[PDB]
């Protein structure tokens, strides 16, 4: 059993949050899906719930401006938000309801999306490679610098090299937008024959650079 | 020589939901049996405490036909011992069942594109199902500790829950028509051709 | 409405040792009880239901005990993949989720492996460079990285970076970044990043000449 889920990333403090999310491997019977939000150190806050039949329980906080769906066609569920501020900028994940011994617990967790509310516009990532200059292990990797919002996905050589690949958590700079570097360390011998391509993508502005990274 | 109406339980046009299971009484007549068993559309025909050829030369007090709708993974729960969903709130098989249990798909029958959420199944229930017993209630159960005042919501909840059964669901998740044969053991009504 | 709160709220112990996390109630809860783990980089998932109950597919080292107010989930032997912070969650009445403790791995002390990348000829065009000094992989987390630029200590243009505990070494990975305009990157040569650990008896430093 798994879950996928849509929605966009960056939103401004006026317009509305929109997520589905959709199961796989598993009919949305005996479960009682809810959506979780959890904003950077506040803690998880319980937004809602809803299940095949229709029947939606909100948090009294916003039950105002939660709006819940379901689709037992296509084996998803939406949720909507309206007049969304900045203090809603936070991950928000689509978890399945089980039905154990009576109670109904959180088993199937997602990912999660990070939903950005800002007046800015959208930035594109630049990639910069940093290439080779110890023994027998050289090291290298590419500068994602100057983007907005998160996240940004990082892969090496399309997801096939994962042995030392260490990506660092991003920092905003002064400039309002963040900036990370993915690196991987490498044999010294295995730099001239073969090739190490970062494969960078940035979803909310569609970018989806490839660079390749070759010593100095 | 009146065979009993097995054409009647099995190729019914409509079959009840699994919490609300519909048994028929069939006595005073012969069973085939052979007939049942020779048909290989049937994808479980697992029986207990009898032999499906000693039952085709054997006489019994009272049979019943214990017909409903489930999905593929939940026909292992229709057996002696068994938890789960349906075994527990649904339909419950005694630890000396003496009888066979008969199942086989009906992807192209009770399921509709779209979705066919017609067949229902009991979610919530506040202990196990006796042996045989058949639970109709549609009292809203109370998950928490707040009393629940007939109004669903948060730990408030419908205890039925409704089958999603699409054509493109996988092959452990689409409805098996489910009958089960209880063999009740005073004069004997229905007898095998053997006698 | 009932709160949750969990002590301790950081635990270090080394792999093979035994970790007992403890959830207290503010009100009587029951059986009503639920543990979560949630490792770095992944999904949480469900370790313990029903205050007792192992959820499936969940090792036998996790064991979750206790009822009515004060609850305590025991990991038998610590393994290097969980490295985690688990969170409790009831639901008696309404849904709180508890605040969570960070689960940290000790090990030996692993000495830093330093390297430096000069900018790119691509971003030098752009007008800013950025010199990345990687330490790769050490414990403990602590380390102090200092810049020079032709031997001139520099203090507010930096900006640093650690990854989280590793699940397969428990060591952590560090990237301070050196941000400059294009016209004071080649206004010196000598660029260099000194690096400061307990594993290492003197500090290290990887430097470059911008002309080389
Ligand atoms: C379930 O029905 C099938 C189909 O049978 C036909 O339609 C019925 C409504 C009824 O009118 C039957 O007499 C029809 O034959 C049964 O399959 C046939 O069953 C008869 C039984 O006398 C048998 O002689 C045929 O060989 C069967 N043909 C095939 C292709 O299987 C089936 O037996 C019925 N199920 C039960 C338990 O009786």
């Amino acid at each position: 059993v798994q879950l996928q889920q849509w929605g966009a990333g960056l939103l401004k403090p006026s317009e509305t949050l929109s997520l589905t999310c959709v199961v796989y491997g598993e009919t949305l019977s005996g479960y009682y899906w809810t959506w979780i939000r959890q904003s950077p150190g506040k803690g998880l806050e319980w937004i809602g719930e809803i299940s095949l039949r229709g029947t939606a329980n909100y948090n009294p906080s916003l039950k105002s401006r939660v709006t819940l769906s379901v689709e037992a066609s296509k084996n998803q569920f939406s949720l909507k938000m309206t007049s969304v501020t900045a203090a809603d900028t936070a991950v928000y994940y689509c978890v399945g309801g089980v039905v154990l011994d009576n109670v109904v617990w959180f088993d199937p967790w997602g990912q999660g999306i990070p939903v950005t509310v800002s007046l800015a516009s959208t930035k594109g990532p630049s990639v910069f490679p940093l290439a080779p200059s110890s023994g027998g292990t050289a090291a290298l990797g590419c500068l994602v610098k100057d983007y907005f919002p998160e996240p940004v996905t990082v892969s090496w050589n399309s997801g096939a090299l994962t042995s030392g690949v260490h990506t660092f958590p991003a920092v905003l700079q002064s400039s309002g937008l963040y900036s990370l570097s993915s690196v991987v360390t490498v044999p010294s011998s295995s730099l001239g024959t073969q090739t190490y391509i970062c494969n960078v993508n940035h979803k909310p502005s569609n970018t989806k650079v490839d660079k390749k990274v070759e010593p100095k | 020589t009146n065979l009993c109406p097995f054409g009647e339980v099995f190729n019914a046009t409509r079959f009840a939901s699994v919490y609300a299971w519909n048994r028929k009484r069939i006595s005073n007549c012969v069973a085939d049996y052979s007939v049942l068993y020779n048909s290989a559309s049937f994808s479980t025909f697992k029986c207990y405490g009898v032999s499906p050829t000693k039952l085709n030369d054997l006489c019994f007090t009272n049979v019943y036909a214990d017909s409903f709708v489930i999905r593929g993974d939940e026909v292992r729960q229709i057996a002696p011992g068994q938890t789960g969903k349906i075994a527990d709130y649904n339909y419950k098989l005694p630890d000396d069942f003496t009888g066979c249990v008969i199942a086989w798909n009906s992807n192209n029958l009770d399921s509709k594109v779209g979705g066919n959420y017609n067949y229902l199944y009991r979610l919530f229930r506040k202990s196990n199902l006796k042996p045989f017993e058949r639970d109709i209630s549609t009292e809203i159960y109370q998950a928490g500790s707040t009393p629940c005042n007939g109004v669903e919501g948060f730990n408030c909840y419908f205890p039925l829950q409704s089958y999603g059964f699409q054509p493109t669901n996988g092959v452990g998740y689409q409805p098996y028509r489910v009958v089960v044969l209880s063999f009740e053991l005073a004069p004997a009504t229905v007898c095998g051709p053997g006698s | 409405e009932s709160v949750l709160t969990q002590s301790p709220v950081s635990l270090s112990l080394s792999p093979g040792e035994r970790a007992t996390l403890s959830c207290r109630a503010s009100q009587s809860v029951g059986t009503y009880l639920a543990w979560y783990q949630h490792r770095p980089g992944q999904a949480p998932r469900l370790l313990i239901y029903n205050a007792s109950k192992r959820a499936t597919g969940i090792p036998a080292r996790f064991s979750g005990s206790g009822s009515g107010t004060d609850f305590t989930l025991t990991i038998s032997s610590l393994e290097p993949e969980d490295l985690a912070v688990y969170f409790c969650q009831q639901r008696s009445n309404w849904l709180t989720f508890g605040g969570g403790t960070k689960v940290e791995i000790k090990r030996t002390v692993a000495a830093p492996s330093v390297f430096i990348f000069p900018p790119s000829d691509e971003q030098l065009k752009s007008g800013t460079a950025s010199v990345v000094c990687l330490l790769n992989n050490f414990y403990p987390r602590e380390a102090k990285v200092q810049w020079k630029v032709d031997n001139a200590l520099q203090s507010g243009n930096s900006q640093e970076s650690v990854t989280e505990q590793d699940s397969k070494d428990s060591t952590y990975s560090l990237s301070s970044t050196l941000t400059l305009s294009k016209a004071d990157y080649e206004k010196h040569k000598v660029y260099a990043c000194e690096v400061t650990h307990q594993g290492l008896s003197s500090p290290v430093t990887k430097s470059f000449n911008r002309g080389e």
